[PDB]
């Protein structure tokens, strides 16, 4: 969904179509996300 | 001789209630008509029409 703010979630609506569908079948309680990115 | 000779033997072992169904052996398709009155069955969906 392209927007015009690069400020807080912006104000409209737009729907989201299936992207993947997959017969996993495992158990799940808990996800972690992933990011690429010394200290002074 | 018969029953010395070397045996390639593999066995086709599956389990089941370990994961969804996801081995199915081949679905054949028949040729699509219109126009007439049918029993259709698109991905399950059966029909009259
Ligand atoms: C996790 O899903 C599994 C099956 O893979 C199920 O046996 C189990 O009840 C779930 N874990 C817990 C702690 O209940």
């Amino acid at each position: 969904t392209p927007i015009n703010l690069v400020r807080d979630l912006p104000q409209g609506f737009s729907a989201l179509e299936p992207l993947v569908d997959l017969p996993i079948g495992i158990n799940i309680t808990r996800f972690q996300t992933l990011l690429a990115l010394s200290s002074s | 001789g018969v029953g010395y000779q070397p045996y390639r033997v593999v066995v086709l072992s599956f389990e089941l209630l370990h994961a969804p169904a996801t081995v199915c052996g081949p679905k054949k398709s028949t040729n699509l008509v219109k126009n007439k009155c049918v029993n259709f069955n698109f991905n399950g969906l059966t029909g009259t029409g």
